[PDB]
């Protein structure tokens, strides 16, 4: 469907978050899950799938527990060769009731039939206090791509280039990423909820719907504001 | 195995200054809290300063406020404690401790000065301050 743009006072303010911004930042830092053409090898709960993906640096294999908002999504991708790309975590990563066992949400696309021979550019338009000063491209080889994956590439870029989640040097109070596909749009709040704690597991669960977009159609807008 | 070796201690007069070093080996300074403690004879170990190496964020106990500064040198795999306006009260053995390296997570600052959190401690360096 479509989604109303943020009402005034709806967006999370970093000034009102008194925890570690570091714990938001690590999620969009260099480390992430990206595997190509793999199939689930196990499952813990009915709403998840477990992949075995290689670590090139240490030579071993790690397990990734991918979590979806329901059984239907897990059921869909279960015995399928896929691509997995997402912002993973460890703190409340459960394989039962730890570098080799990471968790994530969504980030899964069928491998076969989703490959372009030539990559597509998707331009991100960064607005700071209403002004499109920065724009940059992210390139994908996927026809249908998770919003998660685009969100990651976008924020990573911003973290490194614009100090996005620098606890001390970030200029930004407010932040949302808006995805536009035809006339329909949705957005995510890029800032942690107020108070003194931040739950990595809970924040990232917004990707467990596995939302996909078309990489030729989607436009990305990021709206930041300064303090 | 993890090792922490402190240096830069010594014997000074009220108002003096020292710089403590801690060389770590067996692990990197990265992505953890590194912390300076001190212990008078017969008192418990107390936290004086900590730095989250991921971000350079710092926590200071009331005792060193306005007087001490903690810092890191990633290239040297070491942390440092600048100690200024020393006073006889600061006479303690000073210890460097390494916080745990959690995967993509850092423990809240409220616990950085708690000794119970730390599994890796150096020998310590003595600081004495004449009145």
């Amino acid at each position: 469907e479509s989604q109303p743009d943020p009402k005034p006072d709806e967006l999370h303010k970093s000034s009102k978050f008194t925890g570690l911004m570091e714990n938001m930042k690590v999620l969009y830092d260099d480390n992430h899950v990206s595997a190509i053409n793999v199939k689930s090898i196990d499952q813990f709960l009915y709403f998840d799938l477990i992949y075995s993906i290689k670590d090139t640096k240490l030579g071993n294999y790690d397990n990734v527990r991918v979590e979806f908002k329901n059984k239907d999504l897990a059921d869909k991708y279960k015995d399928k060769y896929v691509d997995v790309f997402g912002a993973n975590y460890y703190y409340q990563c459960y394989f039962s009731k730890d570098k080799r066992k990471t968790c994530m949400y969504g980030g899964v696309t069928e491998h076969n039939g989703n490959q372009l021979d030539k990559y597509r550019s998707i331009t991100v338009r960064v607005f700071e206090d209403g002004k499109n000063l920065l724009s940059f491209d992210v390139q994908t080889n996927k026809k249908k791509v998770t919003a998660q994956e685009l969100d990651y590439l976008t924020r990573h870029y911003l973290v490194k280039n614009k100090k996005l989640y620098e606890f001390n040097n970030s200029p930004y109070e407010t932040g949302y990423i808006k995805f536009i596909e035809n006339e329909n749009s949705f957005w995510y709040d890029m800032m942690p909820a107020p108070g003194d704690k931040f739950d990595q597991s809970k924040y990232l669960m917004m990707y467990n719907d596995n939302k996909m977009v078309d990489s030729k159609d989607v436009k990305i807008e990021v709206y930041l504001t300064t303090k | 195995q993890v090792q922490l070796v402190e240096s830069g201690g010594g014997s000074v007069q009220d108002g003096g200054s020292l710089r403590l070093s801690c060389a770590a080996s067996g692990f990197t300074i990265d992505n953890r809290w590194m912390t300076w403690f001190r212990q008078a004879p017969g008192k418990e170990r107390e936290g004086v300063a900590s730095i989250l190496t991921y971000s350079g964020r710092t926590v200071y106990a009331d005792s060193g406020k306005g007087r001490f500064t903690i810092s890191q040198a990633n290239a040297k795999n070491s942390v440092y404690l600048q100690m200024n306006s020393l006073k006889p009260e600061d006479t303690a053995t000073y210890y460097c401790a390494a916080g745990d390296a959690y995967h993509k997570w850092f423990m809240p600052s409220s616990r950085a000065l708690d000794r119970k959190e730390y599994n890796y401690w150096g020998q310590g360096t003595l600081v004495t301050v004449s009145s």
